[PDB]
């Protein structure tokens, strides 16, 4: 009986996507504050102001973090939606990304977004500092981190791996805080200004600038974070805008 | 049980006349194969463990580290001296305070997960065993924990070979099954820089690394400063695995089990042929970035344990092809893998041990086209 | 023409002197029930019964029409019989010269002689049971044919007689043999032989193949894979130089030729040599005062595939052509099964089966080619120690009964 | 090539048994003869190699957020519509037993149905929506994710049959070994790891 | 109550029927991350079931595992948006565990071979207790694997961790895939050593 | 809304895309109309079922019932076909009962075989033909301490078409029946007030249908002489209900009814000239007796005859004056009787123990060739399996001892 079979498959097919598209519009809204607020705890825990809660992040938020677009090409900002840009959906679509030559592409990264989000901490009506995102991929995951830098645009205020994907204990110490806090004072440039963060195998030189101990028997995903920070310390990343920020 | 009256033909037309090969000589005969390459393991563990511990230590700060640590007063005891004045015997003496601990653990825990199955299934005891302690004793690290060691030795035992049915009824090789129960569980045991030298506080990258890292030019024994050539390779004298060190001391059994039939050698054949062949097409083709494309043909055989792999556990008869064609194929696999992981897979400095084990997954299908060629042959009556 | 590398001779000390001369006076012979495959005895005689040269001893119920006749005649003087009576062995002591005799034909006309008179008098006479039907190794049928009949005109086994001496001798037999087969077979006659000569038959059915290399390459399994590969539906007959030679007296004479030159050899006889005697002789008799002193093993046929001559079985087999005698003193593969065995087959996996029982596997693979001499030198190297004789036989067995 | 390597790399280095993990079920229960193995892995890789490009076109052109219209994201049907496409083809490739009822009908039974529901079907279009795959990589990673699923089935297989010839404690036997021999034979898959497409 | 537990010990959808291994694998890492997939998969499997019961007379076979798939996934995608909205930490733990509900054998698995050809509330009894009997394995190995993986378990230092100052050194085999494979393994040898009437012959 | 629509539309568009394609496949992959299934040769047997996999279903909707009990799942093993032509390729659970000579003859089981085309089978002819007679008891006595013969009396001056060592099968309706109520003879109840077995009552829910083997051979015309064991509880399991049709056959008297159908069997006898053996026990006297009495009085067959009965005292023997008539009257034929414990009232005199021991030393032992005889078994399944190795270790085929198992 075709006709019965028509019937069944069609009338399930609409009323099934009807429940399936009632429950995904109706609570994409919920879902867009819980995805923002994530973003937003992470941001405030690398700027070493203390949130907690929905309410005290959001109100902390506003009042002390400022997000702005940047074009990489330029180094200059952008007027746009920079609360809501999704940088990796441009790395996805060739109108908003650039694709990557292998010298280039240091980090792994296969593709860049022309633009990218950055985030400025205002202490008063003045920005005390930025948050850069970054990511390169390390031995087994890509790996996202935000980098908190000061004024001066070479010292690192701080530093979190937000999104990783490695073994635990031997690799996937980038989420440990003492070697995140390692960072802190840290120098993300040379004399010269070009790409000098250095993860050092066996331990850093006492009062290193730039010299951040690797993960002890984790050379590979050591050596992703380095990639990591290379391509976006760099002329293809956010190169040019610290320039700006530099003076 | 019982006794019975009359006989039938069945059991007349016996074997009246056997070859004296039996199980029993296949098993000692190898066991007998690696004891060259494990009394030049203990000397050399001994030696490297020695020459790196005065190139750190001197004097009443040498005395300290040696009163420290069981292995060096015990050697001291005996009649040995930790100087590095040091004669073979001495190095031996301190090898022999590493290696024999692992293999009575190895031994003792594996015969009795051994007996245990024969024990309570009423089967006889067999005398495999011999082949996979000796041998998981001679793949590890000379600092090994005995409880690391014990858990290896469980698994490979057990897991890979009893819950088959024991010798002769498992398809993945056991010794090295235990070494990868180790390599995965407690990977800091067995890798880095500070597991294969008994020279407290050292840490020296051995050949596979450095020459990962810097090429043949990285190639340095720290202890003694010195460029490691290819004989030292060779013969062993390098950084490593008690009983794989020495490519010569590996040869020369293997020459004997070879010879007596028990080893394959269309196997080891295999083994050579797919190295060289992968070898020397990354030769060619060159990378100006992994230094390992360049490593050649020669320098893959000493380097590791291939050449341990290779003539004594590739050769393993129950895990490996029973077909004249598919030991060629199964051989190759191994040798090609062994290379790919040591070139193209930046974790593994090594790829024998878990080169072995892809390729008895696949030794079974190798085996199946040749068979199922061979049916059609005779389907066809062999075209006659 | 055809060369074998891949097999074995054994290095057993006492070889014969390859000269034919007269064994022990024999008064006692049997025919061995067990030796035929397959076979249900129908009694045809008790103990104390008198029975003629040619004279039906018993019957197969499961091969209708074969007949298994006396050697000699005589008086019957046991039947011994195994577990669920199992005829082992119909002893007859040799006493008298009554014989029944058959139709004699010239030479000239054996060749065009029709294929049912070539049976009835084979039948009748016992001597249908020297051929053998591969695949199974059992006497064929007697309403059955075979389009390649394989005679075995060479031994490789260890201490055996050289067929050419023999042959030489009985040269007008052996020939007008060759003539019977050429009428019998519907195909050809493989006369599978060594380099040297032998007497040739005339008639375009008969094709000389010469095989040299080690011991496999005299055994008919050998030569019917490389000339005549069998299967179920391919049947090869096989049949022995020695039964050619009484074929072609029985159709020239008349008669039922028993008489049999047989190799007594090995480590512990004092003259090992070629000895005429008879067919079933009894192998006690046969050694007496040609072995040295000590506790001995006499072997009906090879060292490598036969019976032990032992209670009511030391009697000579009907296929064997030696007696050899010698003092009393799982499949891991070591390239052991593969260098002895030169048919194309994969033998460390053919034996798996045997041994796991495995008979639709144990098919596909080859064992319906197969007799048990075929894989007596697996048996030797192997350092498991297994029978794959009695394990290809159970799985032949297993197969008959399932189809 | 870039191709070649996609294909490599869906075989060898991402292996969807032996690697990722995904149809176990199937993958442990049909694994016993290789013929039947040989016939499921080659159901697989067609019905991988059709769905994953099938998938692509749907999603690209209607389901990616802004493609039938700007502000319109229908991505919410991309879990229902995928399966559904891998469900179809079953049905087919279930019809299709019209000349391969002896060897797989009857081998598969209830699995047959159940082959729209293995990880490595559902999986390997899920990765092709994440990642970036052309049309032409639609069908290398399908393919190539295919071969690499019959392969360890057609291996898994060869283990088992070639273990006719043991003696495995009764109560292991059958469903309790061949996790044991999965798990062993991941580890040899273990060689991968590393490896950089 | 008695067909509930059946599917625990006498026909475990991962021990007797061969449904579900793929997610218990990859779950068990964690305690927490097996029940949250083993009440997931409870709730999607017995509502399957008990909707392709409604209309299992009138569902045409041609197009069976069309239907069936559009209520399994539609359920699935219900959930993942629910656990999205509310319990958004836990849906990033899940990752694509979520989406892989559907691709459970289990699911499809009991709505085919029971759910049509049966009623629906004895159907989603029979969902019910498939979740469980997954979960006496989900938990039965992300108890080992949490242990001695991770020194924890439900996030609770059990083991003390050299790391941390302890003595428990984890086993990092019990991260990966195969401790699962032979935890699972030698699971189903227990079961059909102690039910004997489980076993396969020879 | 607005993009739920859109979602709702574009979603029900492409999965009915998929059911036309899917339906397209239905087409093409499967085109159906109706199946011919050929029974024999005759038209009148003959099934039109459309195709549907089923061979089983489509014959048991059609009339024809082949045995079943596992209801299909190629577990009992009991419905064989011949499907000559048809019916693709013998499945793995089929040859796991169908040997590959029966196979390739062209033996199927039906529950496994698809009806997929037109095909033709070969069913027996037996099975076309079953008539129902409701027959009036004639005698009900109690030949032995749990054994009754139960004559019937065929309706209308018929007579039932059975084969010696056949069997039929009575159909019994609901009801409840005390053992009280049965009609055991003061010489036979010892045993029964002793145990107190008069206290068990039997109760079926349902009609219930059981087989019994005859004993009465084909030319006793009218009747259908059988024999019948109480089904007592088990003395391993005491603590179960009783039997549910013996215990309703006991029940029955003179003058009341039973509904029977039949005929069937497989347990004939061998058309040859070979020496017969005969080796019964217990309900076993009513095959064996029906055979000898079919070789004497109708085939009048001169072959060798040979009985041996095992019973435990000489009460439980019966059909004594038959045999010794049978025995006095044909010099072929000599019957024999072994008590496993002979009563001081029995005097016996003849052969103690159990048969196939009494058997053995009487005849086998020492005969020459008891590989030559056919033998033709029906006893307790103790006495079968002690028979059959005694018998086997003197080399007796399988094909040449045939089995009643009940
Ligand atoms: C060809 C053929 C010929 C036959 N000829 C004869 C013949 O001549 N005479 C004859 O007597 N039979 C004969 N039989 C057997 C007959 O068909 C019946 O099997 C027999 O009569 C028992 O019938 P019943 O229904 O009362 O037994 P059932 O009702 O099936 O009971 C059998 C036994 O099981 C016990 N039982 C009941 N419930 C349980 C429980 N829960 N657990 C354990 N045990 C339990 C009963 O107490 C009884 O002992 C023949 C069968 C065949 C196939
Ligand atoms: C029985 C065992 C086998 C017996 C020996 C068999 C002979 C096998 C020879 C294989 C072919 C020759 O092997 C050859 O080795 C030399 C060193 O010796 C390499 O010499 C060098 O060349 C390449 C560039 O081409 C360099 O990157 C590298 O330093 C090294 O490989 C050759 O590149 C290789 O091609
Ligand atoms: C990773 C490197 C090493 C592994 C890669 C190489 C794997 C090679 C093996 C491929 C798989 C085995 O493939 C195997 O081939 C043989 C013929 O040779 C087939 O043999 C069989 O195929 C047909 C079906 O077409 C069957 O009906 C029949 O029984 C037989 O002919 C097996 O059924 C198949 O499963
Ligand atoms: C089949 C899947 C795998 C199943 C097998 C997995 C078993 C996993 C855990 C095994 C038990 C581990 O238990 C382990 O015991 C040893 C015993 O010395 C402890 O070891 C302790 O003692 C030794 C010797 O004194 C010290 O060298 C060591 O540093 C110390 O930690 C480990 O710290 C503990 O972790
Ligand atoms: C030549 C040879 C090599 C062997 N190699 C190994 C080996 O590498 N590892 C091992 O555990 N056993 C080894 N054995 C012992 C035994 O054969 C092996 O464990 C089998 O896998 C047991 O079934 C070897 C035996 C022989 C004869
Ligand atoms: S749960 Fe069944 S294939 Fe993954
Ligand atoms: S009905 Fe039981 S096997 Fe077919
Ligand atoms: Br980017
Ligand atoms: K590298
Ligand atoms: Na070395």
């Amino acid at each position: 009986s075709i006709k019965k079979t028509l019937f069944v498959v069609i009338a399930l097919s609409l009323v099934c996507s009807i429940i399936v598209s009632a429950a995904a519009v109706g609570l994409r809204d919920k879902q867009k504050e819980n995805a923002a607020l994530d973003k937003q705890s992470k941001i405030l825990q690398v700027a070493g102001i203390e949130a907690k809660g929905s309410k005290q992040i959001v109100e902390l938020f506003n009042k002390s973090i400022e997000p702005r677009l940047v074009d990489f090409n330029t180094g200059d900002f952008v007027e746009g939606d920079a609360a809501n840009y999704d940088q990796r959906k441009a790395a996805k679509e060739a109108s908003e990304s650039i694709k990557l030559t292998a010298e280039q592409d240091k980090a792994k990264i296969q593709r860049r977004a022309n633009v990218g989000v950055v985030y400025l901490v205002k202490d008063g009506d003045k920005t005390s500092k930025v948050i850069l995102p970054v990511h390169g991929n390390g031995l087994w995951s890509m790996m996202y981190a935000f980098v908190a830098v000061e004024t001066d645009g070479n010292t690192v205020s701080g530093l979190t791996y937000y999104e990783q994907g490695e073994t635990p204990g031997l690799g996937g110490e980038v989420e440990n805080p003492a070697w995140r806090a390692q960072w802190v004072g840290k120098k993300l440039f040379d004399e010269n200004h070009k790409p000098a963060i250095k993860i050092v195998k066996g331990g850093a030189p006492q009062g290193s600038e730039h010299g951040v101990d690797g993960l002890s028997g984790a050379t590979l995903t050591s050596n992703g974070v380095q990639n990591t920070f290379d391509f976006w310390l760099g002329d293809m990343g956010f190169g040019p805008f610290l320039t700006k920020v530099r003076d | 049980a019982t006794l019975f009256y009359t006989p039938g033909l069945v059991t007349k037309r016996s074997s009246h006349v056997r070859d004296s090969v039996d199980l029993k000589r296949i098993m000692i005969m190898v066991w007998l194969a690696v004891f060259p390459a494990m009394f030049w393991g203990m000397y050399n563990a001994g030696g490297q463990a020695i020459a790196a511990l005065n190139h750190l230590y001197s004097g009443d700060q040498l005395a300290a580290i040696v009163a420290g640590n069981w292995h060096y007063w015990l050697t001291e005891m005996l009649g040995g001296t930790m100087s590095s004045d040091a004669g073979w015997g001495s190095k031996m003496l301190l090898g022999a305070t590493y290696f024999l601990p692992i293999y009575a653990t190895v031994f003792i825990v594996g015969g009795f997960w051994e007996v245990l199955f024969c024990m309570v299934r009423k089967h006889e005891v067999n005398e495999g065993f011999f082949v996979t302690s000796i041998l998981f004793a001679l793949i590890v690290p000379p600092t090994l924990p005995l409880w690391q060691a014990a858990l290896g030795i469980t698994f490979g035992v057990v897991v890979a070979k009893e819950v088959f049915g024991g010798t002769g009824r498992n398809f993945l090789n056991p010794a090295l099954a235990g070494r990868a129960f180790l390599f995965f569980a407690y990977p800091a045991q067995i890798s880095g820089d500070l597991v294969w030298t008994a020279a407290d506080g050292y840490s020296g990258a051995t050949a596979l690394s450095q020459w990962a890292q810097g090429g043949a030019g990285a190639l340095i024994n720290n202890a003694t400063g010195q460029t490691i050539t290819w004989m030292d390779a060779f013969i062993g004298n390098i950084p490593g695995s008690i009983g794989e060190v020495s490519t010569l001391a590996l040869m020369i059994g293997a020459a004997f089990i070879v010879y007596m039939g028990i080893a394959s050698w269309r196997i080891i054949g295999g083994v050579m042929i797919g190295m060289i062949l992968l070898s020397t097409l990354f030769n060619v083709i060159g990378s100006d970035t992994n230094a390992m494309f360049n490593m050649p043909w020669h320098w893959h055989l000493v380097l590791g344990g291939f050449a341990f792999g290779m003539f004594f556990m590739a050769t393993d008869p129950v895990s490996a092809s029973f077909t004249n064609s598919g030991k060629w194929a199964y051989g190759i696999l191994i040798g090609v893998m062994c290379v790919l992981i040591r070139v193209v897979n930046p974790a593994y400095p090594e790829g024998m041990m878990l080169a072995i084990l892809f390729a008895n997954l696949f030794a079974p299908l190798f085996d199946h086209v040749v068979v199922e060629r061979n049916i059609k042959r005779r389907l066809a009556r062999y075209g006659k | 023409m055809i060369t074998i590398k891949k097999g074995l001779d054994l290095p057993i000390a006492g070889t014969p002197s390859q000269v034919i001369s007269d064994g022990k006076a024999i008064k006692k012979v049997a025919l061995l029930g067990e030796e035929y495959v397959g076979m249900r005895p129908t009694m045809h005689v008790r103990v104390g019964d008198e029975v003629k040269k040619a004279q039906i001893l018993f019957e197969d119920k499961k091969n209708p029409g074969v007949k298994f006749t006396s050697p000699v005649s005589g008086k019957v003087v046991e039947i011994n019989r195994g577990a669920k009576r199992v005829l082992q062995s119909v002893v007859i002591e040799v006493a008298g010269d009554d014989q029944v005799t058959f139709d004699k034909f010239e030479a000239n006309q054996l060749a065009s002689l029709n294929r049912d008179a070539i049976k009835t008098q084979l039948v009748e006479s016992g001597l249908w049971t020297a051929f053998r039907t591969r695949p199974f190794s059992k006497v064929p049928a007697i309403d059955s044919t075979s389009e390649a009949i394989f005679v075995t005109a060479m031994d490789t086994n260890p201490l055996a007689a050289e067929p050419t001496v023999v042959i030489n001798e009985q040269s007008e037999a052996f020939v007008a043999g060759l003539d019977v087969l050429s009428a019998l077979t519907t195909g050809k006659v493989y006369v599978c032989k060594k380099g040297t000569s032998l007497p040739r038959s005339q008639q375009p059915n008969v094709e000389e193949h010469v095989f040299d290399g080690p011991h496999p390459a005299g055994l008919a399994g050998t030569h019917m894979h490389f000339l005549y590969p069998v299967s179920a539906d391919h049947v090869a007959w096989s049949i022995n130089y020695q039964d050619v030679i009484a074929v072609g007296q029985l159709f020239l004479t008349g008669e039922l030729y028993t008489q049999r030159v047989v190799s007594l050899a090995g480590p512990v006889v004092n003259k090992p040599r070629l000895v005429r005697t008879v067919m079933g002789a009894s192998l006690e008799q046969l050694v007496d005062s040609e072995i040295m002193p000590g506790e001995v093993r006499i072997i009906s046929g090879s060292v490598l595939s036969g019976t032990k001559a032992t209670g009511p079985h030391a009697y000579l087999g009907r296929y064997h052509l030696q007696v050899s005698v010698l003092r009393e003193g799982s499949m891991v593969p070591i390239g052991n099964y593969e260098k002895v065995m030169p048919l194309d087959m994969e033998p460390t996996l053919l034996l798996r089966d045997l041994c796991a029982g495995d008979s639709d596997s144990a098919v596909r693979l080859g064992a319906l080619e197969l007799d048990e001499e075929d894989l007596a030198l697996c048996t030797f190297v192997c350092p498991g120690k297994y029978e794959y004789g009695q394990l290809l036989r159970e799985c032949l067995d297993k197969i008959e009964k399932e189809g | 090539e870039h191709y070649i390597s996609l294909l490599v790399k869906s075989i060898f280095i991402e292996n969807m048994a032996l690697s990722f993990f995904l149809g176990m079920c199937t993958f442990l229960a049909v694994s016993k003869k290789v013929k039947t193995s040989f016939g499921l892995g080659i159901a697989v890789i067609v019905v991988l190699t059709i769905s994953v490009p099938v998938n692509n076109l749907v999603y690209n052109l209607v389901l990616k957020p802004d493609a039938l219209v700007e502000g319109v994201d229908l991505s919410f049907l991309n879990f229902i519509t995928f399966i559904g496409v891998i469900a179809a083809l079953v049905q087919i490739l279930e019809m299709i037993l019209d000349r391969f009822f002896p060897p797989l009908y009857n081998a598969l039974g209830i699995f047959l149905p159940l082959i729209t529901v293995n990880c490595a079907i559902f999986g390997g279009v899920s990765f092709m929506v994440q990642r970036d795959y052309s049309f032409a990589e639609s069908v290398v990673y399908g393919f190539g994710s295919g071969v690499g699923w019959m392969l360890a089935i057609v291996a898994l297989a060869g283990i088992r049959e070639k273990m006719k010839y043991s003696d495995v404690p009764p109560g292991l036997r059958g469903l309790g070994i061949t996790f044991i021999t999965a798990g062993l034979m991941a580890l040899g898959f273990m060689s991968f790891s590393g490896v950089q497409l | 109550k008695k067909s509930v537990l059946a599917p625990v010990l006498d026909n475990n959808p991962i021990a007797l029927q061969v449904l579900g291994v793929c997610s218990a694998l990859a779950v068990t890492t964690k305690l927490e991350t097996a029940f949250v997939m083993t009440l997931a998969v409870m709730f999607v499997t017995a509502l399957s079931n008990f909707f392709v019961s409604l209309i299992r007379n009138h569902i045409p076979n041609s197009v069976r595992i069309i239907v069936q798939m559009a209520i399994i996934a539609s359920l699935v995608i219900v959930v993942d948006q629910i656990l999205k909205a509310y319990l958004y930490d836990i849906s990033k733990q899940l990752s694509v565990f979520v989406g892989l509900i559907i691709t459970n054998c289990i699911v499809m698995g009991r709505a085919e071979a029971f759910a049509m050809k049966s009623e629906p509330i004895p159907s989603f009894i029979d969902g019910i207790g498939n979740g469980l009997g997954y979960g006496f394995v989900l938990m039965t190995v992300g108890f080992f694997r949490e242990l001695l993986g991770s020194g924890k378990l439900f996030g609770l230092e059990v083991l003390p961790l050299i790391s941390n100052g302890g003595w428990y050194q984890p086993n990092g085999l019990m991260l990966l895939a195969p401790s699962a494979f032979f935890l699972i393994g030698f699971m189903i040898w227990a079961i059909r050593t102690f039910k004997p009437e489980q076993v396969e012959a020879k | 809304m607005s993009t739920i629509i859109f979602g709702v539309v574009m979603f029900t568009l492409i999965i009915l895309a998929l059911v036309l394609v899917i339906l397209f496949a239905k087409s093409k992959l499967v085109p159906t109309g109706d199946i011919t299934i050929s029974i024999n040769g005759d038209p009148e047997k003959a099934i039109v079922t459309q195709p549907g996999g089923k061979l089983l279903t489509a014959l048991a909707g059609a009339g024809v019932f082949v045995s079943s009990a596992c209801g299909g799942g190629g577990s009992c093993g009991q419905c064989r076909v011949k499907i000559k032509s048809g019916g693709g390729d013998i499945l793995p659970t089929e040859l796991d009962h169908i040997s590959k000579g029966e196979a390739r003859e062209g033996e199927r089981l039906a529950c496994q075989v698809a009806v997929k085309a037109d095909m033709d089978l070969e069913l027996p002819e037996e099975i076309f033909g079953v008539k129902k007679w409701e027959c009036t008891v004639i005698s009900n006595d109690n030949k032995a301490t749990f054994i009754k013969e139960l004559k019937l009396a065929i309706p209308d001056g018929e007579s039932v078409p059975f084969r010696a060592g056949g069997y039929i099968q009575i159909e019994a309706p609901a009801h409840h029946v005390k053992y009280a109520d049965f009609d055991v003879p003061e010489k036979y109840r010892g045993d029964w007030d002793k145990f107190n077995l008069f206290r068990y009552e039997s109760k079926v829910d349902e009609p219930i249908i059981r087989a019994y083997s005859m004993a009465n051979y084909p030319e006793e015309f009218g009747i259908i002489m059988l024999n019948v064991r109480i089904a007592t509880p088990p003395p391993n399991n005491p603590n179960v209900p009783p039997g549910q049709m013996s215990s309703y056959i006991w029940s029955l008297k003179a003058g009341d009814k039973c509904t029977i159908s039949g005929p069937f069997g497989e347990f004939f006898a061998k058309d040859t000239d070979a020496e017969m053996v005969f080796i019964g026990g217990g309900a076993g006297m009513a095959p064996m007796r029906s055979h000898i009495f079919d070789q004497l009085k109708r085939l009048k067959s001169k072959r060798k005859m040979s009985y041996w009965y095992g019973a435990r005292s000489k009460r439980e023997m019966f059909y004594v004056e038959d045999f010794d008539g049978l025995a006095a009257e044909n010099d072929n034929f000599v019957w024999h009787c072994a008590l496993s414990d002979p009563q001081p009232e029995d005097n016996w005199t003849g052969y103690t123990g159990f048969i196939h021991n009494v058997l053995y030393e009487n005849y086998l032992k020492d005969h020459e060739a008891p590989e030559d005889c056919e033998y033709y078994m029906c006893g307790p399944p103790m006495m079968n399996a002690a028979v059959i190795n005694m018998l086997k270790n003197l080399g007796v085929e399988e094909e040449n001892i045939l089995l009643d198992d009940f």
